[PDB]
RNA sequence: GCUUGAGUCUCGUAGAGGGGGGUAGAAUUCCAGGUGUAGCGGUGAAAUGCGUAGAGAUCUGGAGGAAUACCGGUGGCGAAGGCGGCCCCCUGGACGAAGACUGACGCUCAGGUGCGAAAGCGUGGGGAGCAAACAGGAUUAGAUACCCUGGUAGUCCACGCCGUAAACGAUGUCGACUUGGAGGUUGUGCCCUUGAGGCGUGGCUUCCGGAGCUAACGCGUUAAGUCGACCGCCUGGGGAGUACGGCCGCAAGGUUAAAACUCAAAUGAAUUGACGGGGGCCCGCACAAGCGGUGGAGCAUGUGGUUUAAUUCGAUGCAACGCG
């Protein structure tokens, strides 16, 4: 990145919904390279997203998801700079996997599909970590 | 009340402050509005973005004058002065006259000496 | 200085401010009277001004 | 005696040359008043400070002091220090054009005399801004500083003193000769002016360079080149431009000016490198963007230390410490 302009590699989309973004969203979630299990723990928990919400599958993702989108992110100046859309549900992604990782439910699919639940009215932990974001380029408006 | 139609905002831009003061043609205040009053102590009350802010604010509370005509009077040197005047042709004022009142002396006074930072 | 407003414009765009005033007339009487670091600064302004 | 040195006269030119007097416009501060309202100021960030007893901002009127934007220019004038609005008065010098006059009247100069920034001193005024001292706030390990907020002498005027500066082109004065180029500034003559003309001739000045000189760097017709006249000064570093004495000074101090002792160097210019909290360009999991660790727990293993009869020896910033 000192010289070295890159490329990207390109990832294969889910095996059950054929969506890369909910494939990157698997990939945030696993650990210690085990994707099976990451699989099964989205499969089961946007499974039971599915059938609370009653929507459908990935449009219930994509609302839970919409709802966590940051706008903007922040001698020492803490500038706000417009985030890039690759960036804005990458950082989504790990908000909403981090939080439900905080969570304290039974499993895993439990902690995720009720941190889904929780952003899909936008009132769950990754929403604050939003409106975190979003009152530190809206105090620091300032520096553009 | 009093309903004076035309005014004159006169900006006082510094380096560490700005401090917009809308006016009558006579000279009389009706109401003003700096950059330091407006949140942003500090390092924040010198920028484009904190003149702005404080020239929307004193568009505010001249409401009950019905100012619609207005000259800009613009003093000193600094970050603000330039988007101020911007801010007051977003809130809805006929801009009239732009001038620039710097006061320059014609060899006066002797400043003062500082600054081995 | 003064730009009275046009019939049809939305900016002014006045540049009377920056041929003049500004940029180096006020900066400049912000410190000291020195006679002497004028004296050279005029001496390598004007022996820097060389081709 | 003579005119080619020096000087006088005639006519103009440019100029912040000097001294005295007056005036003008911007701006800062203060005072009085109107509007108006919650901050202003300041900084890297802050606080001291000012402010609901109404600040800051803004308008009107007044007072006062200092300095004189733009023009403004390696532009000008002055012996040097230095001199910057505009006007008047008194006054010094320079330069140019043609002609006349005196006729070597010249050059330098120890002692002597004068002028001599700034700070300082004396007496009397003045005092807006700025500001040693001083005070407070910060910063910091400390901060008798840098930064911030105030602030007295002083800076300004009159007269007297001081008598020095990196008072520097670190280059004494006067004269003569020795290739060039580009400018600036101020005179002037000639020639279709037939431009933003052409061609010459002086005065002062800036930059670059030739020969020559120079340790080199550089100087280079304004010499640090080639010569002549007279003056001043130098003789290793420190001690020391100090002590004692003299003269001067109100004082601060100035000037003239040693020795003992001590070192074998001190110095100049240039070269190579290294370094810089100098500058430009560029790279690396260097930072940033991320993911997972270590430091916390138990154990493994190495080391330091301690213990021991011995705890064999070696490895110890990175590049020793499950290393030999």
């Amino acid at each position: 990145p000192r010289r070295r302009v890159i490329g990207q590699r390109k990832i294969l989309p889910d095996p059950k919904f054929g969506s890369e973004l909910l494939a990157k969203f698997v990939n945030i979630l696993m650990v210690d390279g085990k994707k099976s299990t990451a699989e099964s723990i989205v499969y089961s928990a946007l499974e039971t997203l599915a059938q609370r919400s009653g929507k459908s599958e990935l449009e219930a993702f994509e609302v839970a998801l919409e709802n966590v989108r940051p706008t903007v992110e922040v001698s020492t100046y803490q500038v706000p700079v417009e985030v890039r859309p690759v960036r804005r549900n990458a950082l989504a992604m790990r908000w909403i996997v981090e939080a439900a990782r905080k969570r304290g439910d039974k499993s895993m699919a439990l902690r995720l599909a009720n941190e889904l639940s929780d952003a899909a009215e936008n009132k769950g932990t990754a929403v604050k970590k939003r409106e975190d974001v979003h009152r530190m380029a809206e105090a620091n408006k300032a520096f553009a | 009340r009093k309903q004076v139609s035309d005014g004159v905002a006169h900006i006082h831009a510094s380096f560490n402050n700005t401090i917009v003061t809308i006016t009558d043609r006579q000279g009389n205040a009706l109401g003003w509005a700096t950059a330091g009053g407006s949140g942003f102590r500090g390092s924040r009350k010198s920028t484009p973005f904190a003149a702005q802010v404080a020239a929307e604010r004193c568009a505010d509370a001249v409401k009950e004058y019905g100012i619609k005509n207005l000259e800009v009077m613009v003093k000193g040197p600094g970050p603000g002065r330039e988007s101020t005047i911007r801010a007051l042709n977003a809130a809805g004022f006929r801009i009239t006259n732009i001038t620039d009142v710097t006061p320059i002396p014609h060899n006066g006074c002797r400043p003062p000496k500082k600054r081995r930072v | 200085i003064k730009v009275r407003e046009n019939e049809p414009f939305d900016v002014a765009l006045r540049r009377f401010k920056r041929s003049c005033e500004k940029a180096g007339v006020l900066a400049e009487v912000r410190r000291r009277e020195f006679y002497e670091k004028p004296t050279t600064e005029r001496k390598r302004a004007k022996a820097s001004a060389v081709k």
